[PDB]
């Protein structure tokens, strides 16, 4: 019953606050917590009653609440802030909130597609391999496309990942019949990111 | 100096059980609740329910009444919550916490979590596809080539190449969830294109879950 945005982006030095929402009935609203937490690891409790923090938080983490609105404000944006964000009132939790800090300049992804192997043919499969790295921010938009017909059925793409360079990557998959491959001219797939668009293509030849 | 350790992941088929442990140190075991919350994949945290050390009382959350049941050592310090009857979207990060000396349900102290996966699909070992080196993969200098680690049960595949001797330019890129329940990855290697005719590159794809190790030699075509 807890209601925080989906995300909130900034740049470094910036400060930017997250809100945490109760019901209008909600009378133990005052003892609001707010966590930290890297996605699959451990959350770090950040504030705990409305504004205390404990030992060893940075000062730039600060709490507040007006009534049924609770905020936690992020002074001087800092890469190492970038997380997800939960606040909690005893047993009910906020739905989190990512927090993105550009701190990089924007970098084009390299595009490289393979076409399904001859060794995939031959067991009756078919499976278009496009490999998206080296982008940032790691907001691509990825369309696939058949000869210049846009293809939503067997698409999987995954969410973009930190590489070690600071820089994103992500694979999209197609799924497709061998006689789909091989029936048409081309297929492609496409890559937006930042206004610009780089398209690989692929032919059955 | 306080700690909460976790036992580690499990891959469960819908209606098995699950028993998770929580091993408390640091601090005097019956002074703090031991409370339980899971985390829904792309899902904020689901408080669960808590055990009381001292007398072993429990609380739950509705839901989790009649599948859920929690208990503790208190001569060994952890914490134990069974999971009976799972379902699919019982799927998550589950964690053990204990609050702040506030005792304010603020949650000073986590465990490192548990992945609990339910689905329906079986362990399955994968299927290794080259992803040869041609014209519409090389960079100038440089070749992409690699392979497609395609319809494995459950995570996770290592990847390596020519036993570990060729690092630089590996990259293997996280797995793909299909719709079918199964995962898929590739992993591809940047080499010198004047390669290609004289230094063999074999991929190592290793899953240990289903015993399964391929290697793939990988050449241009």
């Amino acid at each position: 019953a807890l209601t925080q945005p989906a995300s909130v982006s900034g740049s470094p030095g910036q400060s930017i606050t997250i809100s945490c929402t109760a019901s209008s009935d909600f009378r133990g609203f005052s003892s609001v917590s707010w966590y930290q937490q890297v996605p699959g690891r451990a959350p770090k409790l950040l504030i705990f009653s409305v504004n205390r923090r404990p030992s060893g938080i940075s000062h730039r983490f600060s709490g507040s609440k007006s009534g049924n609105t609770a905020s936690l404000t992020i002074s001087g944006l800092q890469i190492e802030d970038e997380a997800d964000y939960h606040c909690n009132a005893y047993e009910f939790f906020g739905g989190g909130t990512k927090v993105f800090v550009l701190g990089q300049p924007k970098a084009a992804p390299s595009v490289t597609l393979f076409p399904p192997s001859s060794e995939e043919l031959q067991a009756n499969k078919a499976t278009l391999v496009c490999l998206i790295s080296d982008f940032y921010p790691g907001a691509v938009t990825v369309a696939w496309k058949a000869d210049s017909s846009p293809v939503k059925a067997g698409v999987e793409t995954t969410t973009p990942s930190k590489q070690s360079n600071n820089k994103y990557a992500a694979s999209s998959y197609l799924s497709l019949t061998p006689e789909q491959w091989k029936s048409h001219k081309s297929y492609s797939c496409q890559v937006t990111h930042e206004g610009s668009t780089v398209e690989k293509t692929v032919a059955p030849t | 100096e306080v700690r909460l350790v976790q036992s580690g992941a499990e891959v469960k088929k819908p209606g098995a059980s699950v028993r998770v442990s929580c091993a408390a140190s640091g601090y005097t075991f019956t002074d703090f609740d031991i409370h339980w919350l899971r985390q829904a994949p792309g899902r904020g945290l689901e408080w669960m329910g808590w055990v009381r050390p001292l007398g072993g009382g429990v609380s739950y959350a509705r839901q989790f009444q009649g599948r859920v049941t929690m208990t503790r050592d208190f001569y060994i310090d952890t914490a134990f919550m069974d999971f009976r009857n799972l379902k699919m979207d019982d799927t998550a990060l589950y964690f053990c916490a204990r609050m702040g000396a506030a005792r304010e349900w603020d949650f000073q102290y986590w465990g490192q979590g548990t992945r609990v996966l339910v689905s329906s699909a079986s362990t399955k070992g994968p299927s290794v596809f080259p992803l040869a080196p041609s014209s519409k993969s090389t960079s100038g200098g440089t070749a992409a080539l690699g392979c497609l680690v395609k319809d494995y049960f459950p995570e996770p595949v290592t990847v390596s190449w020519n036993s570990g001797a060729l690092t630089s330019g590996v990259h293997t890129f996280p797995a793909v969830l299909q719709s079918s329940g199964l995962y898929s990855l590739s992993s591809v290697v940047t080499v010198p294109s004047s390669s290609l005719g004289t230094q063999t590159y074999i991929c190592n794809v290793n899953h240990k879950p289903s015993n399964t190790k391929v290697d793939k030699k990988v050449e241009p075509k």
